[PDB]
DNA sequence: ATCAATATCCACCTGCAGATTCTACCAAAAGTGTATTTGGAAACTGCTCCATCAAAAGGCATGTTCAGCGGAATTCCGCTGAACATGCCTTTTGATGGAGCAGTTTCCAAATACACTTTTGGTAGAATCTGCAGGTGGATATTGAT
DNA sequence: ATCAATATCCACCTGCAGATTCTACCAAAAGTGTATTTGGAAACTGCTCCATCAAAAGGCATGTTCAGCGGAATTCCGCTGAACATGCCTTTTGATGGAGCAGTTTCCAAATACACTTTTGGTAGAATCTGCAGGTGGATATTGAT
């Protein structure tokens, strides 16, 4: 037995909006937030519900940035997002101007 | 120590409305930060209009006009006239 | 590395829930670096109020006033 | 002249909003409708948002109320969501939907 | 024999122009009209000082200028040089203008 | 008045295209271009005058309208702000 | 002396703690907070003279004009980026045209 | 009704002794100061209350410039403030 | 169309993390009553500038013709992501000192508030000043046909 | 490439509108100088809750296989850009009359300012309770294969 390309994505697409859960996995991304800190301002010590707004925060931005991309990529009659379809969407937000 | 909110005055209000429903509490957090969003930016255009006009005062008609500028337009339609009645009845009252 | 540590999988993850069925091999690189910029973008300004109250911590209060003048109001952690 | 809240006919504390808005620096005065005003313009507004979070819990087999149900009663109705376009409210998902070209060619 | 410019070089020609100055490219008056067309029917008896009409004019033509920018290149991306009406849509729902 | 929104011409559009470095213009792009200007004016105009209700005044001014702009995260320079 | 002098300033040290009280932003203002967001205004208008001077000299003009600004300020990144969401008011745009627009090839 | 005029061209001159500005650029001049001054106060004022800080000082003013301008110019604005401030500090 | 493999749906179960309930302390609220202060509406009205009518003219919009080239449809096919089973390394979870985040108290530089005095930047307005837009022509590219 | 039709470049020239140059006035504004008030820094400190860690736990990194995606090459149709003739209505220059913006003064309903008085919402510590999330099971819809 096997799945066709996309059946199982779609079985994903709809599990995924379903839920509400964080995607990211909470200790890698912390790391990643002290890092980026770091070069803010020596030692510094986050509280954990700090953490969870810039995760919370962070999430909603990139599954949004997503959309807009795979809206870029239908645009240009293709199904699979590509870099220059988010280059596209972010520009077209003033994310870039 | 102290920390007001919104939260209990949230409350009473869903009661009145799903008497037999209740929230959970990073939904009333989400309530209490829907109510003071709201009282900034109404509050703020409330503000500039006083500014704007040169006025010391900031009154329901600023409250009226922020709203207008603020809510989208049946939205915005109630809540003048609740806001209306609100100081209809309380002005009518000793 | 840390922002290696964001991973395929979870960008996946997140492309699914955004809709996006194909995703091209390209992606999780880029994506990664716009998440970073978001960060830097987000914590820089988190940081400064932190500074501002002359504390060692960041707290949610100085992520949200960040995410509010980034224009990325967020509700659910005060304010 | 009564509990301010009660003579307006209010659930919401139009004593804390007057005071809030002197707090706030928004003008040198504060007039004395303007508070009652906002108050109940807040309320109308809270009522409006669990009302319809309330169906969405409903309808969904459930008797308390969570961000995804927050989430639902937004972005599904038209005004409300235009007024927090640029919110994102904590837990809340997304609302489910798949570009039509990209479901199984039927 | 009479001399013809190929399709897309008087196009340039006026990109090269038209991004060289800043006057309006509006009509005036016909703008004012359709200032005044809008108002009315949305409130009646107003009047316009002529500086109010001008803002107006500045603020919209610099608003579909940068529009037409982000059209052109949902065009380009999709490999084509002539925007669409479907082009504009795009980029109105990525500005979060219609969504 | 009435259909004032043809005086938004094709040349006159076309011309806006062009600042945008726009080379080439498909036929339905003129009456799209319309109803987009519509929408925006529509709602530059109706803050315009609430502002101007609201200071009891007949007459829309600069600032009524650069306020409005304001508003809508449109910012202008060159009318008094 | 006025304040400005003794701030070593060009920019009115009065004016601007005197618009920061009219305009309600704290119940009260330091005397060095006018002093330094002056020194602020003055830097920020003379760094946009300073490249719309410059602008209006690489087009053989003595005087300039709102073109002018608008150039200095679309053609540095910072100034840009500050003024990312303001329209000048008759300063056009920028000249760029797409490469894929230009004709030939190479 | 004040302006930012002679200001403006004060400083015009020092940077560029031989060059004028249009009306219509000075308008544009003082719709850039107001507004940056809106900006800056609004931040510091906000500031301030995050702090339950009921005055605006120096230093409320100088972390809403960095919260504000893009990094070069930010530098520079907060050298600028504080050499201001710290020079009227020393003098009457 | 016919299995075979799976994934999905749903009705029932229940243990517990989080929601509810009760009870008492209390400072920060919020309401009450008094005394004083004042913002800004009202009524008279100067004077700015808006709507408007007239009139002449050329710069532009309109509408046509016609052909080139852009874009949609279609066939190809090289290769790249998606699905999947294989195997362990990193995230998660509950637990323990100690660092700062807050609560509390002090007292001092600095911020109102108030009374004068002096410096100044708007401005109403006649008057001369000057960068340059718009017209000109003619030497320098840029196109496009052959 | 060579030629020819055309648009571009640009330094010179000059009209005129917009910018610069004061004379005289001034109110409000910025500054000077006590007197009184107080915001919040500075220092001590309890006690949350954050960083660290070990161990139960649950993804994710990896290589194979091939389905199908996307870009290339090709083709034909019809739509859009250039060019052109024509004549409309925008633009421009002016002046008129009056609505309405905006200044000046008068003055009370409403707002600030205490200060005594009563009430309440937030917090802490304890016990009790309940919506529902994972878990189970067996029916069944879906998908892919032949």
């Amino acid at each position: 037995h096997r799945y066709r390309p996309g059946t199982v994505a779609l079985r994903e697409i709809r599990r995924y909006q379903k839920s509400t859960e964080l995607l990211i996995r909470k200790l890698p991304f912390q790391r990643l937030v002290r890092e980026i800190a770091q070069d803010f301002k020596t030692d510094l010590r986050f509280q954990s519900s700090a953490v969870m707004a810039l995760q919370e925060a962070s999430e909603a931005y990139l599954v949004a940035l997503f959309e807009d991309t795979n809206l870029c990529a239908i645009h240009a009659k293709r199904v699979a997002i590509m870099p220059k379809d988010i280059q596209l969407a972010r520009r077209i937000r003033g994310e870039r101007a | 120590s102290r920390k007001e909110s919104y939260a209990i005055y949230v409350y009473k209000v869903l009661k009145q409305v799903h008497p037999d429903t209740g929230i959970s509490s990073k939904a009333m957090s989400i309530m209490n930060s829907f109510v003071n969003d709201v009282f900034e930016r109404i509050a703020g255009e409330a503000s500039r209009l006083a500014h704007y006009n040169k006025r010391s005062t900031i009154t329901s008609r600023e409250i009226q006009t922020a709203v207008r500028l603020l809510l989208p337009g049946e939205l915005a339609k109630h809540a003048v006239s609740e806001g209306t009645k609100a100081v209809t009845k309380y002005t009518s009252a000793k | 590395d840390n922002i290696q540590g964001i991973t395929k999988p979870a960008i996946r993850r997140l492309a699914r829930r955004g809709g996006v069925k194909r995703i091209s091999g390209l992606i999780y690189e880029e994506t990664r670096g716009v998440l970073k910029v978001f960060l830097e973008n987000v914590i820089r300004d988190a940081v400064t109020y932190t500074e501002h109250a002359k504390r060692k911590t960041v707290t949610a209060m100085d992520v949200v006033y960040a995410l509010k003048r980034q224009g990325r109001t967020l509700y659910g952690f005060g304010g | 002249a009564k509990t301010r809240s009660s003579r307006a006919g209010l659930q919401f504390p139009v004593g804390r909003v007057h005071r809030l808005l002197r707090k706030g620096n928004y003008a040198e005065r504060v007039g004395a409708g303007a508070p009652v005003y906002l108050a109940a313009v807040l309320e109308y507004l809270t009522a409006e948002i669990l009302e319809l979070a309330g169906n969405a819990a409903r309808d969904n087999k459930k008797t308390r109320i969570i961000p995804r149900h927050l989430q639902l009663a937004v972005r599904n109705d038209e005004e409300l969501n235009k007024l927090l376009g640029r919110v994102t409210i904590a837990q809340g998902g997304v609302l489910p939907n798949i570009q039509s070209v990209l479901l199984p060619k039927k």
